[PDB]
C-alpha cells in the first residue's frame, strides 16, 4: 500500500532515457504522408481565389484539401459554430482554410507557404473594447446577484471604483497538437493516435466530419508532452483536418504542430475586462460589491461560457460579501478561439478580486493581512452562490502560512530595506484562495473505468483519463494497489482508449483524480469480491493461485467500474444547488526586490501552504503545487501575448514570449502540505491538486505592487492612501513606467 | 582537411578548408551567405521563408578560429563562438589589473543572459556582427568601445574601429560584396576610461 | 560530383552520401536514425527540448572538447568528423540509466517528461567538462531548457547532489 | 430482426473487392523487418552445429536468432514439452532451430536456405506401429467402458475383429500463418497482429518467452483467412519467433509463411489406427463392440489428449450398443506435432464407428440402412457415457432424407447400372452423425463479451471470438440487433483484442456462436435495463434520444457480458455427469460411380439434412454444412500425405496434395436444415454448425466402398459376405488395388492369379 507515499511518477525514468513515447515518436508507416494547415493571414476577410500552382512544383506535394472535399459535414466546434476549413470568408489570423499533404514534413512546409490566397478584407473587431462598442456578444449576460445591493452602498463609508485588465496565455504544452491518422480501408474505420485531453470528442468530431458512425473511430492516447487545457478541445482542428487527409488519400498521415502555427491557430486563456465598484466601512469591512466581467472569447464560442461562470463562481476568493452582483458576458471577436486554460476563469476572476481588495486596504490605510483576515469566510459560511463552506481551511492555512512565512519579521525588514534604499525596492503580500471541485456542467462528473485480470495474477488498468504530466496514471496504480491488496508491480495502464472506456469526459476540472479513481476502486472491489472464495478455499495461497482458481471455475476476471458525483446542480434561476463538491484551500507569500530604474525584479522568497486533503502521493501533489504555482507567476508577471493592430498575432515563440525560466523561480522556494485535513468527499480523503494552486501566482504580482508603492511614496504624489492601475502582466515596461520619477517625467 | 561540397534540393553548400578557398568561392559568388552556427540563417529560411542557394560554411579556417592577445586588445577570429570569446574574457578579467578590463566586462555583461549554454556554443562572433540585427546586444559594445574589425577580401585588407557609419541601414554593414569579416580585436581599456 | 558527410552518432558512424545542406540534425536522428528521444519544442533554439552533446577533437587546444547545442539548428552539413551524443546514447532503462537520468527520475524533476532529455544532456555535458561543479554551474548549464510543468525546484535539487 | 433472415457475411462485400485486410496485408512500418524460420531437415538428430557465415553474406541480412537469444523461457506449448527453439537435438523434420532476420521477405528466405547444419541422427519413430513397437507413448491409456463384454461377445451369432487406419490431413487454410510484433520500446510492452483462434494463449505464450507480465503484451486479431484448428495453438510456433525478432531488434517484424513450411511445421489432423471386435445377432443388432484407437500425436502433446477424448465420445455413432470397450493411446513420434482440425477427433473415431457397421450389414447380407436404422439410438436413450439423448433427431433427419434424395428409387438405378456395366460401377450410401456440443474441457466453456453504446447511437461490440470466415461476427450482429431492438446499421464489430475480452478461450469446439451470443445478449441486457428508465419517460423517442438522455443523466453506456455453460463435467472415474450441453445431428446420402480400371472417380449426387435447430443464419449455416463436408469428402477420398520412410513430408504443396477443387465436388449438391426443431439449450433456439457436418463426407467413402463391393463381386470372386479392408482416403491407389481383376493379379499375362 503505497497510498500516501511519494512514488515517482510511473514514466519518469522512461521520459529520463527518452524511451517514453509521445505522438510523433511513434514510427511511420512506408506509406505515411504528412499535412501542414493553411491558415488565413487576415483577420476578417472573404475568400476570392486559392491558387495552388507554386505548391504543386513542389517535390513530393500529394494534394490541397480544402472544404470541398470533406465528406460529410463542414460544421464542428462544441457548440457548432465553427468550419472545418474555412469556405468564402475567414474570421481570423490563424483560421484554417485547408491543408497541403506531402511526402515529407519539409515538403509540406514548404508547399504550404506558397499557397496563395486572395483577400478582401472586411471590417474586423478585435479588443474587447471593440466587442462592447458593437454589441458583439456570444449568447446572453451571465448573473449571479445575492442581498440587496441598492441598501449596501447607501450604508457604505466609502467606496472604490475602476477598471481591470488581465491579457491572456499561451499554454506552452512543450509537445505541441499531433495527430496520427491510420485509415483502414474498411467501413470507413479509423484508427487515431493524438496528443488530446479528450479523446471522447476528437472522435465525435472525426466521425461527424467523416458522416460515418463513431463506433468506426478509435482514438488512442498514450500521454501528452503536457496539455493544460490547451488540448481540451482545440486538438480537433488537427486530429480532424488529419483525419480528412487519411480518408482522402487512403495513406496514413500525420502532422505535429511548428510552434509558431500552435500559438496562433490553437487559441490560449481567456484576456479579462472588468469593471468594479466596491462599498467597505472605515473599518475595511466589504458591504457591497458590483463586477462586470468580459472576456475575450474570439471567433468560436468553445468552451467561453463555462469559463464565464466558473470566474463568476470565484468572484467572492476567500471573501463574505453580504450584497454583491456579479455579471459575464463573452465578447465575440476577430481572434483565434480561446479556450481551457489551467484555472478555467478562476484565476481571472480572483485577480479580479484580489485588486479590489487591495485598493480596500490602501483606502482605509490598514495593512492588508488585517483587511484580508477581517473579510474572510467562516466555517459554515454559504457563498454568493449559495453553497455552504464545509471544511474551510483557509483559515489553518493563513495562520500557519504567516508562522512558516515569518511574515510579520519580514514585513519589518521589507520597511527597512524600503527606507534604505532610493532606485531598489520590496514588496511582500500574502494571498488566500479558495477553487471548486467538479465540472460545472453536471453531466461531465462521470468517470469509467475497465479492469482485467489475466491468468498470470498480473492486472490491466484502464480508465477514461489521460497522463499530461499530472501523474494519474501513477496514482490509479495506486489506487488500485491499495484496493486489491497487491503491489504496484502486478498492475499496469497501458493508454487510453475510446474502445475500452467510452463517453469519457475530457481530462479536466482537476477531478480526474477523484472521479477514476473511485471508478478504479468500483471495479477493484467487484473484483475482490469475485476472488473471496478461492482465497476461503486456500487461505495460505497466493494471489496468482487465487487469479488461476477463479479461472478455472469460469468466473470473470474482468469488470468495469463507474462513478457520478451526487449531489451537483447548480440553478442561475434559483441561485441554488450545490455546483462543487468541495474546495480546495491554499495561502501563498511572497516577496521581490523591484529594479525601479528598469523595471526588472527578482523573485526573492515564497512559502505556500496548501490544503490537499491526504494525499494520495505528497510528491506528485508538491510537484503540482509548484508547477501550477510557477504557471501563475507567468501569467501574471512575465507572459505577454501581443497583436499588430490588424489583429495579427507578434508573439509566436520562446524568443517573444518569455515563460518562466530556471532562473525565474522564487530563490528560496518552500510548499507544505496541510497535516491532519482529511476530506471525507473523496477517493482516500484526498482533494485535487491541478487547477487550485494556479491563483496562487499572484502573490508575486500583488508583492510588486507593494514594491511599486513604496517606489511612488519615494518619487512621486505622496498620498499614501494613493491608487494607481496596474494591470496584468505585470512585465517589465510597466514596472518601470509605474516608478513614476525624475526619468519618467 | 579538404574542401567539401553537398548538394541538396535548392541549396549548394561548400564547406571551405582554407582562408584562399573561402576568398575565392566570395568572389565567385558575392551574395553566398556564410553560414557558421546557423542561429540567424536557419531562423531566416525557417521563419522568414528566405532562400538562400549558396553557403559557403567556414568555420575549419584556422585565421577565423584564432585567439590573440596583443599590446592594444584580444584579437577573436570571426568564426569563434560566443562561449569561447565569454571563457577567453573571463580568463583576462580574472588575470588583469580592473582598469584594463572595463570593455572585456560590459562584452561579459551582455553575454550573461543572452540565450543559453546551446546557442552560445555554436553562435559565431561575426555571425552577431555581421547579422547587423537593429537589437544585437554586442554591437552597441563594440560601438561604444571602437572594437577593431579585420576585413579581408581576395588581395585586399583593412582594419576599421567600429563608429556609427559601419551600419548605414536595416541590417546592412560596411563591407564590398567579396568582402570577408577576418577578426574582431576588444580593446583592453586605459586609466581614467570607464 | 557531391562528398560524403561522416559523422557519429552515440558511437556509430553514420555515411550520408547524399547530404542536403537544409537537413538539420533534429530531422535527421528523428526521421533518419529512428533516434526519438530528442524532441521538437520550438525549432527556433529558445527551449532547448532538442538539446544533445557534440564531441570534437579541437586542433588549436589541442584536446577533445565536449558541448552542447541544439540538434533542431545545427545544419548536418557542420557536423563532418563531429560525434553526437543523445539521450540514448548516456543510459537507458533496458540497460542501466545513467546517474543523471537516475536522479532526475527519482527528484521528482520529470512530469510528462517531454523536457527531460534536453535537461538531462545538459547536466550530461556539464559533467563531462566539470565532474565536480558548483551549485552556480548547475543554474547555469540550463538558460537554455524550458518545464512547463515542474517549477524548476525539483531539478536544481536533484542535481545538487553533483555539486562540492 | 434479422435472426433467421439469410444476410450475407457482413465482411463479403469487401472480401470479393480485395478491401478486407488480413495480417500481411497490414502496411509495413519504414523499419520493418522480416522473419524466416530455420527448421530441421532430420527426424531425430543431435544438433552439433549451426553455421550463418554464407548467410552473413546475404545482403540485407540482420541476425540468427537462436535459444540463446530468449530472455526469458524456451519452454512452451500447451503442456510445457515444447522448445521456441531446439537446442541440442531435434525431434522432428519441421522442427525449429532458428530463424533469420532480414530488411526483406526475400533476403531472410535466401538467407535461411543458407544456413547449414551438422547433425548426428539418432533412433526415429515415424508410423503408429514404430511407437507401438517401441511403447512410445504419451501418457497412459483412455478408457470408457459400460455393460458386460464378455457376456456380450456370448450373446453374439457373429463376431468380426479388424484393423484400419485413417491418414491425417493438412489444414490448407488460403490464409497461411502470419504474425506482425511491434515493439513499443517501454516496459515490455508489445502489440501483435495475429492470424490465430487463440489471442489468449498467444498472449501468455509471448509473455513467457519475453519473461514480463502478460498485461504488456496486446494481442489483436481482425480476422484469419481460413483456420479449421490449426490456428489454434500452433499459430505460436510464428508468433513468439516474430515476438522474439521484435524484442531482440527493437524494430517491428513480420513473417507469413510460405505453403510449404505451413504445411511442414505446423502439423495437421491425427492419423488414427483402429483395432476393433463387434459382436452382433444375425438380426444386424450390436451386443458388443471393443475399440483400441491409436492416435499419431508427433513431437509434443499439444491438444492430442482432448482430442482423444472427443474420439472416445464419438465411437457409437448414433448407435446403441450395450456392450461397448474404447480405449486410446497417444502415439509420441518424431513428426511435427498434430493438432486441432475439424471435428477434434470426433471424425476418426465417427469413420471407424461406420467402417464395422458397414461390415456387420455385410457379414448379415442385409441392408445396410436397415441395419443401421436397427441400431439407431432413440429419444432419451443413455450414450456409453451415459448422457441421455435429448431432442435426438437423427430419426427425422433419417426419414427426410431418404425421402427427398429418392433412396430407395435411386438404390434401383444403381443396381441396374452395376448390372449394365462391367468395368464402371455405381455405389450409394446414407449416413447419420451426432456431435457433442462443448469443450470436454469444463474451464473452456466461458465467454465475454464487452459493448459500448457511443452517445450518436452506434454500438461497439467487442466478444472473446475470431472471424476465420465461419460469420461468427455476422452472427453477432444480428444477436445484438434483436436483443437490442436496432437495426444491424447502427451495430459494428471491429475485431478482437486481449485489452477489451481477456483470459478468452480460443475459437473451437463450435461453440462460439452460443457462448460469444450469449455473453453479446447479457450484456446486451444490461444497456436494456440502465435505458429502460428513459424509455419510459420518452416512450415515442428513438434509440438515439433515449441513449442521449442516459448519457447526460450519467448513466453508464458501457458493460460487459459473460456465460458460463450450466451443469457440464463428466468424470471418467465415475463414467457420469454431461459431457456436451447437446448435440448436433444430421444425415447425408451419397453416390458416386468408380472407373474400376483406374481408380479414378465421380462424386454424382449427395443430399444432406442437418439439424442446426433454430437456424441464426439460414445462408451461413448451409453454407458451413456444405464447407464442412467437402473438407471431409477431401479427409477420406483425395487428401493424402506421404512421407519418406527417413519421416520428412513429400506432399507440401498444391501439386502433391490435392484438396478439393471446384470439380471435386457432387453433380447434384442439396443441403437441407431440418425445421421446427427450436433447441432449448443455446442462443435463440439455434445449434453449433462448424464441426458437425463433416464427418458426413464419409457418406461418399462409404458409397465408394459399395462399389467397389460391386467392382470384386465382378471379377474378384464370389463371396458376397467378403470383408476387404479399405483404409481411407480412398485415394485411386487403393480403389484401384482393391478392384482386384486380371490386371491387378496379371492372370491377363496368362499367369496363375487370386481372380475368378
Ligand atoms: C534563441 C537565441 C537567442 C539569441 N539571443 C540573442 C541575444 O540575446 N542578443 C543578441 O545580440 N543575439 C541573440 N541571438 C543571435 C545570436 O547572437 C546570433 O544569432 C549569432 O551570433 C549569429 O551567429 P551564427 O554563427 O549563428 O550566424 P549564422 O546564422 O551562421 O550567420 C549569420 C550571418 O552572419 C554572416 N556571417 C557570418 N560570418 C561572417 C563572416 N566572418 N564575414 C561576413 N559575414 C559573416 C552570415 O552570412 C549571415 O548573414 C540569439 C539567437 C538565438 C537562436
Ligand atoms: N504536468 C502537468 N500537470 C498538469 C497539467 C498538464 O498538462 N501537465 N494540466 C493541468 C490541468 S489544466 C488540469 S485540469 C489538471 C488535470 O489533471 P487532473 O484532473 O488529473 O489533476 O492537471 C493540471 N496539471
Ligand atoms: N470459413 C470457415 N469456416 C469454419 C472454420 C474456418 O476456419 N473457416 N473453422 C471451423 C472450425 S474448426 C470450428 S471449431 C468452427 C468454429 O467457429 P464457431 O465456434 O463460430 O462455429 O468454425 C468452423 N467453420
Ligand atoms: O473543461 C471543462 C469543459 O470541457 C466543460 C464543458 C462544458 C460544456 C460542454 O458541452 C463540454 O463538452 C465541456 O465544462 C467545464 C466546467 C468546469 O467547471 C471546469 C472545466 O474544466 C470544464
Ligand atoms: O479446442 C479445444 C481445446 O483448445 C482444448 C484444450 C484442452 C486443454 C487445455 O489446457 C487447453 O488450453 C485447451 O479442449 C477441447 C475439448 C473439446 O472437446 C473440443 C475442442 O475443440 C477443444
Ligand atoms: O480543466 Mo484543465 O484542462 S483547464
Ligand atoms: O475446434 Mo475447430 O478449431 S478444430
Ligand atoms: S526545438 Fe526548441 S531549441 Fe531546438
Ligand atoms: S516535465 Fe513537462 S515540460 Fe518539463
Amino acid at each position: 500500500d503505497t497510498v500516501g507515499r511519494p512514488l515517482p511518477h510511473l514514466a519518469a525514468a522512461m521520459q529520463a532515457s527518452g524511451e517514453a513515447v509521445y505522438c510523433d515518436d511513434i514510427p511511420r508507416y512506408e506509406n505515411e504522408l504528412f499535412l501542414r494547415l493553411v491558415t488565413s493571414t487576415r483577420a476578417h476577410a472573404k475568400i476570392k481565389s486559392i491558387d495552388v500552382s507554386e505548391a504543386q512544383k513542389v517535390p513530393g506535394f500529394v494534394c490541397f484539401l480544402s472544404a470541398d472535399d470533406i465528406p460529410g459535414s463542414n460544421e464542428t466546434g462544441l457548440f457548432n459554430d465553427e468550419t472545418v476549413f474555412a469556405k468564402d470568408t475567414v474570421t481570423c489570423v490563424g483560421h484554417i482554410i485547408g491543408a497541403v499533404v506531402a511526402d515529407t514534413p519539409e515538403h509540406a512546409e514548404r508547399a504550404a507557404h506558397v499557397v496563395k490566397v486572395t483577400y478582401e478584407d472586411l471590417p474586423a473587431i478585435i479588443t474587447i473594447e471593440d466587442a462592447i462598442k458593437n454589441n458583439s456578444f456570444y449568447g446572453s449576460e451571465l448573473k449571479i446577484e445575492k442581498g440587496d445591493l441598492k441598501k449596501g452602498f447607501s450604508e457604505a463609508d466609502n467606496v472604490v471604483s475602476g477598471e481591470l485588465y488581465i491579457g491572456g496565455q499561451d499554454h506552452f504544452y512543450l509537445e505541441t497538437h499531433c495527430t496520427i491518422a491510420i485509415p483502414k480501408g474498411e467501413e470507413g474505420e479509423m484508427e487515431l493516435f493524438v496528443s488530446t485531453q479528450n479523446a471522447m470528442k476528437t472522435q465525435s468530431f472525426v466521425a461527424k466530419m467523416l458522416g460515418v458512425p463513431v463506433n468506426r473511430i478509435l482514438v488512442r492516447v498514450k500521454r501528452m508532452g503536457g496539455g493544460f487545457g490547451g488540448k481540451e478541445t482545440r486538438s480537433t482542428l488537427v486530429s480532424v483536418a488529419v483525419a480528412l487527409a487519411a480518408y482522402k488519400t487512403g495513406h496514413p498521415v500525420r502532422c505535429m504542430l511548428d510552434r509558431n502555427e500552435d500559438m496562433l491557430i490553437t487559441g490560449g486563456r481567456h484576456p479579462f475586462l472588468a469593471r468594479y465598484k466596491v462599498g467597505f466601512m472605515k473599518t475595511g469591512t466589504i458591504v457591497a460589491l458590483e463586477v462586470d466581467h468580459y472576456s475575450n472569447a474570439g471567433n468560436s464560442r468553445d468552451l467561453s461560457h463555462s469559463i464565464m461562470e466558473r470566474a463568476l463562481f470565484h468572484m467572492d476568493n476567500c471573501y463574505k460579501i453580504p450584497n454583491i452582483r456579479g455579471t459575464g458576458r463573452l465578447c465575440k471577436t476577430n481572434l483565434s478561439s480561446n479556450t481551457a486554460f489551467r484555472g478555467f476563469g478562476g484565476p481571472q476572476a480572483l485577480f479580479i478580486a484580489e485588486n479590489w481588495m487591495s485598493e480596500v486596504a490602501v483606502t482605509c490605510g490598514l495593512p492588508a493581512e488585517e483587511v484580508r483576515w477581517k473579510n474572510m469566510y467562516k466555517e459554515g459560511d454559504l457563498t454568493h452562490f449559495n453553497q455552504r463552506l464545509e471544511g474551510f481551511s483557509v483559515p489553518r492555512c493563513w495562520d500557519e502560512c504567516l508562522k512558516s512565512s515569518q511574515y510579520y519579521a519580514r514585513k519589518s525588514e521589507v520597511d527597512k530595506f524600503n527606507k534604505e534604499n532610493c532606485w531598489k525596492k520590496r514588496g511582500l503580500c500574502i494571498i488566500p484562495t479558495k477553487f471548486g471541485i467538479s465540472f460545472t456542467v453536471p453531466f461531465l462528473n462521470q468517470a469509467g473505468a475497465l479492469i482485467h485480470v489475466y491468468t498470470d495474477g498480473s492486472v490491466l488498468v484502464s480508465h477514461g483519463g489521460t497522463e499530461m504530466g499530472q501523474g494519474l496514471h501513477t496514482k490509479m496504480v495506486q489506487v488500485a494497489s491499495k484496493a486489491l491488496k497487491i503491489p504496484i508491480s502486478k498492475i499496469y495502464i497501458s493508454e487510453t482508449s475510446t474502445n475500452t472506456v467510452p463517453n469519457s469526459s475530457p481530462t479536466a476540472a482537476s477531478v480526474s483524480t477523484d472521479i477514476y479513481g473511485q471508478a478504479v476502486y468500483e471495479a477493484c472491489q467487484t473484483i475482490l469480491k469475485r476472488l473471496e472464495p478461492f482465497k476461503k478455499k486456500n487461505p495460505d495461497g497466493s494471489w496468482e493461485d487465487w487469479v488461476m482458481a477463479a479461472y478455472q471455475d469460469r468466473v470473470s476476471l474482468s469488470t468495469t467500474g463507474f462513478y457520478r458525483t451526487p449531489n451537483l446542480g447548480y440553478s442561475f434561476e434559483t441561485n441554488s444547488g450545490n455546483a462543487f463538491h468541495y474546495f480546495t484551500y491554499g495561502v501563498a507569500c511572497s516577496e521581490v526586490e523591484i529594479d525601479c530604474l528598469t523595471g526588472d525584479h527578482k523573485n526573492l522568497r515564497t512559502d505556500i501552504v496548501m490544503d490537499v486533503g491526504s494525499s494520495l502521493n505528497p510528491a506528485i501533489d508538491i510537484g503540482q503545487v509548484e508547477g501550477a504555482f510557477v504557471q501563475g507567476l507567468g501569467l501574471f508577471t512575465l507572459e505577454e501575448l501581443h497583436y499588430s493592430p490588424e489583429g495579427s498575432l507578434h508573439t509566436r515563440g520562446p524568443s517573444t514570449y518569455k515563460i518562466p525560466a530556471f532562473g525565474s523561480i522564487p530563490t528560496e522556494f518552500r510548499v507544505s502540505l496541510l497535516r491532519d485535513c482529511p476530506n471525507k468527499k473523496a477517493i482516500y480523503a484526498s482533494k485535487a491538486v491541478g487547477e487550485p494552486p494556479l491563483f496562487l501566482g499572484a502573490s508575486v504580482f500583488f508583492a510588486i505592487k507593494d514594491a511599486i508603492r513604496a517606489a511612488r511614496a519615494q518619487h512621486t504624489n505622496n498620498n499614501t492612501k494613493e491608487l494607481f492601475r496596474l494591470d496584468s502582466p505585470a512585465t517589465p515596461e510597466k514596472i518601470r513606467n509605474a516608478c513614476v520619477d525624475k526619468f519618467t517625467t | 582537411p579538404k574542401q567539401l561540397r553537398f548538394e541538396g534540393e535548392r541549396v549548394t553548400w561548400i564547406q571551405a578548408s582554407t582562408l584562399k578557398e573561402l576568398l575565392d568561392l566570395k568572389a565567385q559568388h558575392p551574395e553566398a551567405k556564410l553560414v557558421v552556427g546557423n542561429t540567424e540563417i536557419g531562423i531566416e529560411m525557417k521563419f522568414k521563408n528566405q532562400l538562400f542557394p549558396m553557403i559557403i560554411c567556414p568555420a575549419w579556417i584556422p585565421e577565423l578560429n584564432a585567439v590573440e592577445h596583443g599590446p592594444e586588445g584580444i584579437s577573436f577570429g570571426a568564426a569563434c563562438a560566443l562561449s569561447s570569446v565569454e571563457k577567453t574574457l573571463l580568463e583576462a578579467v580574472a588575470k588583469l589589473p580592473t582598469q584594463k578590463t572595463e570593455v572585456f566586462r560590459g562584452v561579459l555583461e551582455q553575454l550573461r543572459w543572452f540565450a543559453g549554454k546551446q546557442v552560445k556554443s555554436v553562435a559565431s562572433l561575426g555571425g552577431n556582427i555581421i547579422t547587423a540585427s537593429p537589437i544585437s546586444d554586442l554591437n552597441p559594445v563594440f560601438m561604444a568601445s571602437g572594437t577593431k574589425l579585420t576585413i579581408v577580401s581576395r588581395g585586399t585588407r583593412r582594419t576599421v574601429p567600429m563608429d556609427h557609419t559601419f551600419f548605414p541601414s536595416y541590417r546592412k554593414t560596411l563591407l564590398g560584396p567579396e568582402e570577408i569579416l577576418l577578426s574582431i580585436e576588444i580593446p583592453y581599456s586605459r586609466e581614467d576610461e570607464f | 560530383t557531391a562528398d560524403e558527410l561522416v559523422f557519429f552518432v552515440n558511437g556509430k558512424k553514420v555515411v550520408e552520401k547524399n547530404a542536403d545542406p537544409e537537413t538539420t540534425l533534429l530531422a535527421y536522428l528523428r526521421r533518419k536514425l529512428g533516434l526519438r528521444g530528442t524532441k521538437l519544442g520550438c525549432g527556433e533554439g529558445g527551449c532547448g527540448a532538442c538539446t544533445v552533446m557534440l564531441s570534437k577533437y579541437d586542433r588549436l587546444q589541442d584536446k577533445i572538447i565536449h558541448f552542447s547545442a541544439n540538434a533542431c539548428l545545427a545544419p548536418i552539413c557542420t557536423l563532418h568528423h563531429v560525434a553526437v551524443t543523445t539521450v540514448e546514447g548516456i543510459g537507458s532503462t533496458k540497460t542501466r540509466l545513467h546517474p543523471v537520468q537516475e536522479r532526475i527520475a527519482k527528484s521528482h524533476g520529470s512530469q510528462c517528461g517531454f523536457c527531460t532529455p534536453g535537461i538531462v544532456m545538459s547536466m550530461y555535458t556539464l559533467l563531462r567538462n566539470q565532474p565536480e561543479p558548483t551549485v552556480e554551474e548547475i543554474e547555469d548549464a540550463f538558460q537554455g531548457n524550458l518545464c512547463r510543468c515542474t517549477g524548476y525546484r525539483p531539478i536544481l535539487q536533484g542535481f545538487r547532489t553533483f555539486a562540492k
